[PDB]
């Protein structure tokens, strides 16, 4: 998952 | 500038994310975004003008954060849906399997449904825990955007989930999507925070  | 839910705001002058909800700290006006979207005393700026500042965040760890403006602001009980606006009626925590939507400047407002609570995100800084997952879709940008139910009810503020070479993650199936957004409920016990409502 990624910040957004 | 008038403070609505989902809109555009850039963070030194480089950064951007969404605006969350509008909410008051006493006679002080703010609105709460995401923890990664700037660092203390950060400058946010609403269409090229200086609105107020990162007053306090916690990323990586939780991904919170709150933006003290200055009293020019106006804040308001909305959240952007294209032309139309979502009422702020209060924070009742939605259960799993709940019809969720989420405003923010790179997808607009896109609704799906939560599909789970407690979810760890390990991104590049460090672990962020205890983020809810629903399904609805967004994209880099979107960050700090609110999640609120139809009903009007706030349900977080957006972090981060499973972006694909595109910046988002509306081009794969519901059922493979993960957007993960942070529980309003603990930044506004923690900053001692009320969300304005309409």
């Amino acid at each position: 998952a990624a910040p957004f | 500038a008038n403070i609505v839910g989902g809109i555009e705001y850039s963070i030194n002058n480089a950064s951007l994310c969404s605006v969350g909800f509008s909410v008051t700290r006493g006679a002080t006006k703010g609105f709460v975004t995401a923890g990664h979207c700037g660092t203390v005393n950060a400058t946010a700026r609403i269409g090229g003008a200086v609105v107020g500042t990162f007053a306090a965040r916690v990323f990586p760890g939780n991904d919170r954060a709150w933006v003290s403006l200055t009293s020019a602001q106006t804040l308001l009980p909305r959240v952007a849906n294209g032309s139309s606006f979502v009422t702020v009626r209060g924070s009742t925590e939605a259960a799993v399997g709940a019809a969720v939507c989420r405003s923010g400047r790179t997808t607009g407002y896109q609704c799906g449904t939560i599909t789970a609570k407690n979810v760890t995100a390990n991104y590049a800084e460090g672990a962020v825990r205890g983020l809810t997952q629903g399904n609805a879709c967004a994209g880099r940008g979107d960050s700090g955007g609110s999640w609120i139910t139809s009903a009007g009810q706030a349900q977080g503020v957006m972090s981060g989930g499973n972006v694909q070479s595109n910046g988002n993650n509306c081009g794969i199936p519901a059922s493979q999507r993960s957007s993960l957004f942070e529980r309003l409920q603990p930044i506004l016990s923690q900053y001692g925070l009320s969300l304005v409502t309409g």
